[PDB]
RNA sequence: AAGGGAGGCGCGGCCCUUCCAAGGCUAAAUACGCCCCGGGACCGAUAGCGGACCAAGUAGCGCGAGCGAACGGUGAAAAGGACGCCCGGCCGCUCAAAAGACCUGAACCCGGCCGGCGCCGGCCCGCCGGCCCCGUCUCGAAACACGGACCGAGGAGCCACGCGCCGCGGCGAGCCCGAGGGCCCCGCGGCGGAGCGAGCGCGAGACGCCCCGGGCCCGCCGCGCCCCUGCGGGCGUGC
């Protein structure tokens, strides 16, 4: 099986063999685990000040003055309690919280490969959120050479059929709902296509477009492949990147790709096949259950038990 | 009955008074 | 994650699993390991025999790499030979061409005798041998050698 | 009121399901549970139960132990609901047909170069779902180092070692040592 | 997307920059379009507003054309002639409704030596850019 | 004192291995507040610094050392309130709107008009039936045991490290984002793999789906017998 390769015009111009990294099993659980750990490794620490609440002078007045026993400032004002106005925190936050998390190298690689495998399905890409109604193929390889003007980059995206995804991103810019707009996160835009390039100057023509991201094929980012921790991203591939993918996995040293496995479609097929149906065997018939009623009421109800009639009816 | 190996860790020193004995690594990428 | 933990399923319960008659106090047994001979003696005797006292000679400074001593069994000797030449060595068992294995090159000093060797002559060069390692090797037709 | 206490015991909880997040495990479990439901076959019953275990109840099996176990019945299919590892201390491997959850790479290469077969459980469920000429096998569930410390070292009938480091002598030199 | 790392993209710092700006920056901040005719003539897109310029207003509830009588740089606004709050008396004085300079296109420019020279300076720099590109 | 120092157990003797005290200079890789610059899954006016307010270490308190608050928000524009009438009020005026000393404007509590005279249940409705004050310590609370006039807002198992066990993921006789060097690439220890013995040291195959027990093997303690290189090797017996 071979992927198609289209021009910057829309016509079909080449065939190229499938890279093996798309044959890896689909693991939403592993992608969620890695996405969590790595996205949590990007944080900036925060903490309250270490002197806060404790710069004033306060001591307890003791019993015998008809007041509660907390420490008090000269004059009698409450202080040094978490329940006093102007006191310290009960357990102040501290920067020695462990902010990062560790992930093994195989697990990181496996998450990248499962995200790429998900990217090559016309069903998970449509179920993730992108608009793929007018695309020729989901492994989408287009020869572009060098794009330097946004107008020509938009022209290619139109000529291939990814124009509604970028318009979805463009017409969704709004101001977010909460406190987050006081903290340099005022606007939200949706996400569209990801362009992966190898030898070809494209960033200067694609970057401006809303909802577009750039990734050089030798260093692929899981947070870009699975935004929101949802795997199937729409990827516009350069010919050179799509042709150097296998070289990249060969450059990974003492590493082999994980073994491909079957799907619930394959289990379903096996079970309904004849080699498994030939060994079935029917169960015994179930009990027959009625609701208790008084046989002595009438003649037929009694005659279910004793038909001869020796027992009187009532 | 608790069957645990005894922890062999030393008590913290100078946590709020003396020289700063806590070294962070927020600067290693820099 | 704070949102999946036991402690927050106790909101509205006053004491938080610590009891009304007993309660949660600061240090109702003392701090650390104290009391092991008096009021924790049942614990210490049940679970930690030989925790108190003294045993044996003491060395004021141990030489870690003098006392270091790695070891290999004879059931492992044939796996140091790469996989692509054992078939040949086994097929053409030779008194005149025999495999020579030097185990200090692989980082072992003494050779012990757990297991068995294949029926094939072999020279083994180490720095010390055990009695039945020698026995089994000289029983399969190998030779023990001492290496500098 | 009714008395449902005397002569009756507390009910019992066992794993009716695997709690793995792995879709391969979940699918194999549902499939073999269906086969049990429709055929009987305590073989499929035991296999369905074994696919629910907790990975300390599923030790590994080595090719050398398997060769020893399948000796003089070499024509039967070994079935292992765990990983098969390799044993470099066995210079020559025989030809065997093994079916396992996972194989190591070196184990797969040694089995194939001997001449035997490496099967999966979907392979098993297609070619033979009820285990005619299969043998279910498992490893030593009490091979873990953790299970060697369970008990009361210090009690005079224990034969179990203590947990940390103990540098003294009191109670450690036999009876009449306290 | 920005690239320069000595320039903040922080809302707090940007708003504090907009307030508490010094007078030269404030004057530059109070600019407006030239009309099409002056764009053709001077080959320049925008100018800082000034007394003696005639301005045509839109987008507001006070739409018209008038001369710039006053410049309120603290407020960043301009008092134009004829554009007022509706008064109560028939006699009482006018009171200017303050217009913000970006709600205007300048229609006719006050000229003097400095205005001429700074315009020619700006043209030559835009020409350097146009020769580079 | 004259050749001397050291070799993680003292004294005396003979050696070996390796250095030259009682004088001096010296970059780099390392650490850090004030002040300036950038960033943040941080706080949002009883929070966050004590201190967001033209005048905070200010006003105020103490002989003194020293202690130390409270107070943010009209409107797009001040357009910040015409004219008339009584002798402060009324009318109305600006404005989208009085938002009129100011955003919204809850509760507790109160004044004027209108209606009527505690919870649960039945009935349309004032009858009949049931109902001690909660929280707490306690064998036992309605207690003549303690706390609590009312209302608002705040208010107490979080974090770091170490130890045990359980679950899940990856790889498996192996495993591993040390530090560092060029969300990607390369990257030592270490732990596991053999134990036992104070130590000199010696050193495990024989059985078994799994579990439990039996048997046998390795070390520590003891003892027959045979021998080669010998208080050393072999072969056995016992708790
Ligand atoms: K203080
Ligand atoms: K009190
Ligand atoms: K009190
Ligand atoms: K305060
Ligand atoms: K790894
Ligand atoms: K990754
Ligand atoms: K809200
Ligand atoms: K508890
Ligand atoms: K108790
Ligand atoms: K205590
Ligand atoms: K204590
Ligand atoms: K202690
Ligand atoms: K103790
Ligand atoms: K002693
Ligand atoms: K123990
Ligand atoms: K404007
Ligand atoms: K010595
Ligand atoms: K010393
Ligand atoms: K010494
Ligand atoms: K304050
Ligand atoms: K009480
Ligand atoms: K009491
Ligand atoms: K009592
Ligand atoms: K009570
Ligand atoms: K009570
Ligand atoms: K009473
Ligand atoms: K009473
Ligand atoms: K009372
Ligand atoms: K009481
Ligand atoms: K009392
Ligand atoms: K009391
Ligand atoms: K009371
Ligand atoms: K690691
Ligand atoms: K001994
Ligand atoms: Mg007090
Ligand atoms: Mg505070
Ligand atoms: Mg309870
Ligand atoms: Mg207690
Ligand atoms: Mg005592
Ligand atoms: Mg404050
Ligand atoms: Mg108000
Ligand atoms: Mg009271
Ligand atoms: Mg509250």
């Amino acid at each position: 099986p071979t992927v198609k390769v289209f021009g910057p015009t829309g016509t079909q111009v080449a065939e190229l063999p499938r890279p093996k990294v798309f044959n890896v099993p689909l693991r939403p659980d592993i992608i969620n685990f890695v996405h969590t750990q790595l996205r949590k490794c990007l944080r900036t620490p925060y903490a309250v000040s270490r002197y806060a609440g404790v710069q004033c002078t306060a001591h307890s007045w003791g019993p015998g003055r008809a007041v509660a026993r907390l420490p008090r400032k000269h004059g009698g004002i409450g202080a040094y309690a978490n329940f006093a106005r102007g006191g310290h925190m009960a357990h102040p936050t501290t920067v020695i919280r462990r902010w990062c998390r560790k992930v093994n190298l195989n697990q990181r690689r496996y998450a990248v490969a499962s995200a790429l495998a998900a990217s090559a399905n016309a069903a998970l890409v449509e179920a993730r959120g992108h608009r793929i109604a007018d695309v020729p193929s989901i492994p989408l390889v287009v020869d572009t050479d060098n794009v330097t003007k946004t107008k020509d980059a938009l022209a290619i995206i139109k000529a291939v059929g990814v124009l509604r995804d970028v318009e979805r991103c463009k017409d969704s810019r709004h101001i977010r709902a909460g406190r987050g707009k006081m903290r340099n996160r005022r606007y939200i835009t949706r996400k569209g296509p990801l362009v992966i390039y190898n030898t070809e100057d494209v960033a200067r023509g694609f970057r401006n477009l809303p909802g577009v991201d750039l990734c050089h094929v030798s260093s692929i980012r899981l947070l870009e492949l699975a935004p929101g921790s949802h795997p199937g991203r729409l990827i516009l591939w350069t010919k050179s990147a799509f042709a150097s993918l296998d070289d990249v996995y060969a450059a990974k040293q003492n590493y082999t790709l994980p073994r491909s496995c079957i799907t619930q479609t394959d289990i379903e097929r096996i079970l309904q096949s004849d080699a498994v149906q030939k060994t079935f065997v029917p169960k015994r018939d179930p009990l027959v259950i009625e609701r208790k009623v008084d046989p002595f009421s009438s003649k037929e109800a009694l005659a279910r038990l004793d038909p001869s009639g020796t027992v009187m009816p009532k | 009955g608790r069957n645990v190996a005894f922890s062999n860790m030393r008590r913290y020193k100078c946590t709020n008074k003396g020289p700063n004995l806590i070294k962070n690594w927020f600067n290693q990428p820099a | 994650p704070t949102r999946i933990r036991k402690s927050r399923k106790r909101r509205g319960h006053r004491q938080m699993g610590y009891g009304r008659v007993g309660g949660h106090r600061k240090h109702p047994s003392g701090r650390g390991k104290a009391g092991g001979l008096q009021h924790k003696r049942t614990s210490f005797d049940k679970y930690h025999p030989g925790y108190f006292g003294k045993l044996g000679m003491r060395n004021y400074h141990v030489r870690r790499n003098i006392e270091y001593n790695p070891t290999i069994n004879i059931d492992k000797i044939w796996s140091l030979i790469p996989e692509e030449q054992r078939d040949g060595f086994l097929q053409r068992k030779s008194t005149t061409e025999a495999p020579v294995v030097d185990v200090t090159r692989f980082g072992f000093f003494k050779v012990l005798g757990r297991g068995s060797l294949p029926q094939c002559p072999i020279i083994i060069k180490a720095r010390y041998f055990s009695s039945d390692a020698e026995k089994k090797l000289r029983e399969v037709g190998g030779v023990p050698l001492l290496v500098p | 009121g009714i008395d449902l206490k005397t002569g009756i015991k507390k009910r019992k909880v066992e794993r009716k399901e695997p709690k793995s997040p792995n879709p391969y495990i979940r699918l194999l479990h549902n499939a073999f549970k269906v086969v049990y439901e429709n055929t009987g076959e305590d073989f499929t019953k035991v296999l369905t139960k074994r696919l629910c275990l907790s990975k300390t109840n599923r030790p590994v099996l080595s090719v050398s132990r398997l060769a020893h176990l399948m000796h003089k019945r070499e024509d039967k299919i070994a079935v292992v609901a765990s990983t098969v590892t390799n044993d470099e201390r066995l210079v020559t491997i025989p030809r065997m047909t093994i079916c396992a959850l996972k194989f190591s790479a070196t184990a797969r290469s040694r089995i194939e170069k001997a001449g035997g077969r490496c099967m999966s459980f979907d392979e098993l469920l297609a070619e033979k779902p009820t285990g005619d000429n299969c043998v279910l096998l498992q490893g030593r569930r009490s091979c873990r180092a953790v299970c060697k410390k369970f008990g009361s070292p210090g009690r005079p009938n224990s034969h179990v070692k203590p947990k940390g480091e103990h540098k003294g002598r009191r109670g450690a030199r036999g009876r009449h040592s306290w | 997307m920005k690239l320069n790392s000595a320039v903040t993209a922080s809302r707090r710092k940007c708003r504090k920059a907009y307030f508490t700006a010094n007078a030269e920056t404030r004057a530059k901040m109070m600019s407006s379009r030239l009309s099409k005719e002056l764009r053709a003539e001077h080959k320049i897109k925008t100018m800082p507003i000034r007394r003696g310029d005639i301005v045509e207003i839109f987008t507001g509830g006070h739409k018209g054309t008038g001369k710039v009588v006053e410049v309120r740089r603290r407020d960043y606004k301009i008092c134009v002639e004829g554009i007022n709050q509706k008064a109560r008396n028939p006699e009482a004085k006018p009171v200017p409704y303050p217009i913000h300079p970006s709600n205007c296109i300048i229609k006719e420019l006050y000229m003097n030596g400095s205005r001429y020279r700074a315009i020619k300076r700006r043209q030559e720099r835009n020409a350097e850019r146009l020769a580079r590109i």
